[PDB]
């Protein structure tokens, strides 16, 4: 998963912040749903 | 499926050429275990040797092949 380090820092970006921190969520869901044999999360934060 | 990660009812109804077993997972590595457990021993001249089948899987294999020409 392309994961930002920063969710509203910078502003004026429509809704990257709100796509980027959503995309949490899937380590949580990982281990509360039935998928977690199928897809592994990788949540690579990408720098500068 | 529980033992070797294959299904024999597939195997029957279809006639694979090949077959891969994949070992991801918590799953796949017991499965994993269970390929590398399997030995063929013979005591020769007093010896017992003891070669491996699947010499191919250890530790790191992801997957395995079982091969046929046609089935």
């Amino acid at each position: 998963l392309p994961m930002s380090p920063n969710h509203g820092t910078f502003g004026g970006d429509g809704m990257y912040s709100e796509s980027k921190l959503s995309l949490e969520t899937l380590f949580n869901r990982w281990h509360s749903e039935s998928w977690a044999n199928q897809l592994t999360v990788c949540g690579a934060i990408i720098g500068w | 499926k529980d033992t070797y990660g294959f299904s024999i009812l597939d195997i029957v109804i279809n006639n694979p050429v090949n077959l891969t077993i994949h070992f991801g997972g918590e799953k796949g590595k017991r499965i994993r275990e269970n390929y590398s457990a399997m030995i063929f021993e013979t005591i020769v001249d007093g010896k017992l040797k003891t070669e491996k089948i699947f010499k191919e899987i250890n530790e790191h294999s992801t997957s395995y092949t079982f091969r046929s020409e046609k089935g």
